DNA sequence: CTCTAGACTCGACCTAGCAGATCTCGAGTCTAGAAATTCG
DNA sequence: CGAATTTCTAGACTCGAGATCAGCAGCTGCTAGGTCGAGTCTAGAG
């Protein structure tokens, strides 16, 4: 029987919004290492993966590994009525049929239990590759989202261009053109309010702003977002889940059509 | 349609050969119609279709008429140059373009403006834009330029684009020519009638205009009654009454007075009377019954224009003074003279006697018995009430019970099935149509005897107008009786002659109101007259001719005659929750007086489920 | 070659807010003595005037007179993407159809520059009839915003009566009638509380309430509004932009017979 | 000459919005004892009663007991003009059909006056029987505010099975069932968190949650609900209006027979 | 013998449709913009 | 105090029913159906 007590339920709470608009069904690979999640997006374009170490949990123990599925949509509506400073004690029995909620209160005066119906999914595992990237960018995550919705007004395609002194965010729409560049600043002691880009080889790609808007949903996970880019490689947008874990995104680059011809 | 090309052209080419037609049209209008004549044959169709269509600005982009060409536009500019299809051109009228304008782009134009609630319904948006006419104090704020509505219509045209419309003159002249042709389709083979047009109906070209003015109004008032908006009708009817008042002293109606009653059918006063007649039901429905009482009084002063009108006003006074404006002292005076007026007869009057009986029995008028001692009587002998059953929806189980199929029907088959198995196979129904059909063939040339003025006024007439009026018979009182008594003495074989002959002599030839389907087979008709003969139908027609206005129908619905066994089974279809009207047996009483076989057929309310109970 | 740099970019942000929807297209007339904007609405009903001086600009130079037409909506899309504290670096090139909008970071870390297409309007030499107004009312902008907004629901027009005892706002509708009047401030020395009224002769006029909402969008610009009236003269609403200039709202009175028919 | 002067305008603000969604018109039974409202709902299912003691008003007077039928819907919009801290001055005069509302700013610098139109409503009186109940609980208002809402996601028919050790406010639906059980608390220093229950006989009945959501609109009025129940007797939901009045709600229990159908 | 309330009846009273396709439309539903709120 | 969160509100999209149109129906009177005030029958009390 699996029990996971998490003092910081807010971290668990705010995960679901990022996965709502892009994921509906998923499987939770649960082991003694912690909580794992891999699920291809509904549109079969971008890949979203989640990992949590067990050591982050206040209480955690899992005798036998389980891969079980629940609709993401249902669980967030349940988690809607919960508060941010509560104590949660995620618990699941061996025979995977229901999920019990052990919601607690900071004053330990009000407790509420809810029961979730589980469902079965086909465990489709895809082996992601691990490799070095050409241009890797770490920069304030809140700033990254702020850039996106400006360029969304112009078009749905931002030219990623790792340059000598930052990036060359360029949106090309029918109404006009939007070019945004940020100076590479590292002298700031506050690493959260700083950008660091490592140079291996310049590489230029373009991505659909539709997924970037969905990817920016995870902005308050961490104050900074790390972007790793490489030639003919899916986009990497990673969010560190404090010390609890990490959350990174895949999105295959669009094939550059021969519009010049 | 090839029908429309031949039809309108036939109308024109037939109305041409009338020297009065040219007499009542100016040389200008003559040039107009000739310049229609020289117009392209394929260019005729565009004006033909639009003429018999609503008068409103329409975009040719909306139009889809294809049988001329997908690109018949050159015909459009040609006919525009002809001076008929007023194109976008002179269009400085915001209301009309708003009418052309459709709601979606109307909503868009609302969006680009600031007006209050730019999401409403069609008309109030229209007059909201019309409130934008109230300006020239904020438009004159800088440079004067009062054409704010001009800007509105400019952007509307930018939204709308092109349109066309017909000038009033051509429409007016073709309206006049068509009503002249009508005078109270090309496939129709008209009868063997030649022509007898002698006297002109009207007296002046000015007089006919007022009919054209009135006819438009009369149709307008007709629509007003189907709206609930008689309030606008009265004001123009007041003007029409004022138009009457102005033209009350006009000699044109005196010649109509000189005209026979079948020519009196339409008269300046009479039109105005019928205008004022609708005014009464305008008045009564809005519950101004007292004026409606006043109108019929002045109506009752006049009797000449449609003598079959004074009786209606007698009922008007009774209805006005009973249902809502209970006023005894007049309504007794009314009902007395109402029962006495010659034009009040049959159902029109027999209802009044029962009305008199019903009124006198009431406690309200029970005091005035002394004024009710002149009551006539119509003692009846109600015909044997053969009360039958059968399924109702109606629904018939005709045929074997093994096949109780629905096959929706009417009350006829129920009795028909009952009577056909009663050895009365043939004979479907049709009140007095068949008797008129019998009357038609045998007396046709007597019916259509000519030489009398305006018997066949038009080039297309079938009935000589006076058919409705009793003066038809007075015209041929000697001629009819000679032919009438001959039929009375003619044997069955002789009847077959004039039936079959006139059936052929006037086959295809328009048979006025005569219905060929009444005689499904001509031999059947010849077999039908083999069952008929002499007094059987001769008694009927004696009643028919003079008492004609008030006796079109009411005869036994079913006719159910045995084809081979002579004996017929004439029937009045009836039943529970129903009864024979006062006039209804006036057919039967004299029918049974001549020993007709009318059989009152009541019908028990019997449903599909009901028979399963037994 | 025109180039004007204003430290307070929020002022340029606020001014578009009122003009964002009230006016759709206008000509940007610029002279060596300052900025002056003047155009008309699509309904030919109200006039907007700008009197931005050259003194208020931190750095100003306008080598030759320009009068250029640009879309109002396009500009508002750009003013929204700049913070309330960026330094505007407006720079317009001679007959080049390129407006250099640079949003300077007070932090001196981000660089924000934007250019937009230039359209072609037409000038109609709007006449400005200067005239004295019998009833002159100065009163705080915030209170003015309420009175116009509150009376919006009850009716569609207001009969303004310049009573010497205190101006009164009366509006009537199918719901009934409601009159609101104030008292001239005597002892409260605060300029954001004065209800001072200048009285020469009482005037009773009527105006459309569907526009007062639009004009009251300029409440963030200033704390006090000034309204002046007389017999048969347009409504004037003036906002004093510090020492930068004044903007005046023109509204010709509603005709008295419009309600009659 | 009816006059009622209450300083706390917000409480008068707070009472109207709760009444908007359930009643269209009602008869105002006012007396020297105070303001009393007895008005069964427009849906003809629930009953609402309101009584305001005269002494609760700062200044109350009532020469004659009037009973006016005023359109309930339009009242809030006029009230929406009133501020959260203005002194309301309810006042009626002779035989006219107008009610006088005056809103006074706390600084006495803004005086708002308004006038509405009275209608003729039949004075329909319904008998009010007084009796005891089976399950009576003093239970916090903000607590249930979610409870009606949270289980409104499950179904529309709760089966209350009040017992000796808390509540069993269960629900059910096609997606599942919502099962919340709150634990009875007595050792609480504050009375705003006490859920003390007095039991004589357990009762099991059923309601529709749609009304329950409507009955929760009066949450800002107080923080202590006096809802109670007995067998086959309509529900009572009473809110203490500070020391100003009492707001009671009536709703008959739903019969279990219709649930079978 | 007479006055009054309720059921059966009967006779008066009033109103829609014609004929299939065609737009046109008028309410019903959702989600983004607008805005209060509220907390560190 | 700013931003998120939630709510509110209006603008956009769906559907099914209402109105109209054209080449002909309207012959308008029988049929069905819902209605109403008066007449009539009966039961209980005087």
């Amino acid at each position: 029987m699996f029990e996971a007590r998490l003092v910081q339920g807010s971290i668990l709470k705010k995960v679901l919004e990022a996965l709502k608009d892009l994921i509906n069904e998923a499987c939770w690979d649960i082991s003694s290492s912690g909580v794992n999640l891999q699920s291809m997006d509904s549109s079969h374009v971008s890949l979203v993966q989640l990992t949590l170490r067990s050591e982050g949990f206040d209480t955690y123990r899992c005798d036998r590994n389980l891969a079980m599925g629940v609709n993401l949509t249902s669980m967030s509506k349940i988690l809607k009525c919960a508060g941010n400073e509560d104590i949660i004690t995620l618990r699941a029995e061996d025979n995977a049929d229901t999920l019990a909620l052990v919601f607690e209160a900071p004053n330990q005066e009000k407790v509420s239990d809810y029961e979730m119906k589980l469902m079965d999914l086909d465990v489709e595992q895809l082996g992601i590759p691990e490799q070095e990237y050409s241009c890797v960018v770490k920069m304030p995550s809140g700033e990254f989202a702020r850039i996106c919705r400006d360029l969304s007004h112009i078009g749905d395609a931002v030219v990623i261009s790792c340059a000598k002194d930052g990036v060359k965010f360029s949106a090309s729409g029918e109404l006009g053109n939007g070019n945004i560049k940020l100076s590479q600043t590292s002298n700031v002691d506050k690493e959260e309010e700083a950008v660091t880009i490592e140079m291996n080889e310049p590489v230029q790609l373009t991505f659909a702003l539709r997924y970037l808007n969905f990817f920016t949903k995870a902005t308050p996970l961490s104050s900074t977002v790390t972007l790793s880019m490489s030639a003919d490689v899916p986009l990497v947008v990673e969010y560190k889940i404090a010390d609890m874990g990490h959350l990174k995104y895949y999105l295959a680059p669009k094939i550059e059509d021969e519009e010049g011809s | 349609h090839p029908y429309y090309l031949r039809s309108f052209l036939v109308v024109l080419k037939t109305v041409l050969e009338n020297e009065d037609d040219m007499l009542l049209f100016d040389e200008q209008e003559k040039g107009i119609v000739t310049k229609f004549y020289q117009l392209s044959a394929t260019g005729q169709k565009l004006y033909v279709r639009l003429f018999q269509r609503k008068l409103s600005w329409i975009k040719m982009t909306k139009l889809e008429y294809e049988e001329i060409a997908l690109d018949l536009t050159p015909v459009i500019e040609e006919l525009t140059n002809a001076g008929f299809l007023q194109t976008e051109s002179e269009l400085q009228e915001l209301s009309e373009v708003l009418e052309l304008l459709s709601a979606p782009e109307l909503k868009s134009l609302a969006k680009t403006f600031h007006l209050v609630n730019p999401n409403g319904q069609k008309q109030q948006l229209v007059d909201a834009f019309l409130k934008l006419a109230k300006q020239h104090s904020v438009c004159t704020w800088g440079k004067n330029k009062p054409g704010i509505g001009a800007v509105i219509l400019k952007r509307a045209k930018a939204l709308a684009g092109q349109s066309v419309r017909i000038c009033k003159g051509p429409r007016a002249v073709f309206s006049r020519i068509l009503l002249l042709f009508s005078l109270t389709l090309g496939r129709m083979e008209f009868p063997s009638y030649t022509i007898n047009r002698k006297t002109h109906i009207f007296q002046d070209r000015d007089d006919l205009i007022r009919y054209a003015a009135a006819t438009h109004m009369l149709s307008d008032i007709s629509s007003a009654m189907a709206n609930g908006n008689w309030e606008e009708a009265k004001e123009l009817a007041q003007c029409a009454k004022r138009d009457w008042n102005r033209l009350k002293n006009h000699p044109s109606l005196r010649c109509h007075e000189d005209l026979p009653l079948f020519l009196r059918c339409f008269t300046v006063g009479w039109i105005y009377t019928r205008i004022l007649s609708r005014f009464v039901e305008i008045l009564q429905r809005l519950h101004m019954y007292e004026e409606a009482v006043r109108e019929l009084e002045s109506l009752l002063s006049q009797r000449i224009y449609c003598p079959d009108s004074r009786g209606r006003w007698w009922d008007r006074l009774a209805l006005n003074l009973h249902q809502h404006l209970k006023r005894l002292e007049p309504t007794i005076k009314c009902i007395t003279e109402g029962l006495a007026d010659p034009e009040v007869r049959t159902g029109h009057r027999l209802s009044l006697y029962q009305r008199a009986v019903r009124l006198r029995e009431s406690p309200s008028c029970k005091k005035f018995k002394h004024l009710f001692q002149q009551l006539p009587e119509m003692a009846v002998q109600d015909v044997k009430h053969v009360t039958i059953t059968g399924r109702l929806c109606f629904v018939m189980e005709a045929g074997e019970a093994a096949d109780p199929t629905t096959v929706l029907c009417s009350v006829e088959e129920l009795a028909l099935a009952h009577y056909r198995r009663s050895g009365f196979d043939q004979g479907i129904h049709g009140e007095g149509s068949t008797f008129s059909t019998l009357y038609g063939l045998l007396l046709w040339d007597i019916i259509f005897m000519d030489g009398i003025p305006d018997v066949f006024r038009n080039a297309c007439q079938a009935f000589p107008l006076d058919l409705c009026t009793d003066s038809f018979f007075t015209s041929r009182r000697p001629a009819l009786e000679a032919r009438l008594q001959l039929i009375h003495d003619a044997p069955e074989e002789s009847l077959r002659a004039w039936v079959a002959a006139t059936w052929h002599e006037q086959e295809g030839r328009v048979a006025s109101l005569v219905s060929w389907d009444r005689f499904t087979s001509l031999q059947q008709a010849q077999d039908l007259v083999s069952c008929l003969g002499g007094p059987v139908l001769s008694g009927v027609c004696r009643h028919l001719a003079a008492d004609f206005r008030h006796c079109r129908g009411g005869l036994p619905d079913l006719v159910v005659w045995n084809s081979q066994s002579r004996h017929f089974k004439l029937v009045e279809v009836k039943g529970p929750n129903d009864r024979l009207s006062h006039k209804q047996m006036i057919w039967l009483a004299e029918l049974q007086k001549l020993g007709a076989e009318v059989e009152v057929c009541h019908v028990v309310a019997v449903g599909a489920k009901s028979q399963s109970l037994s």
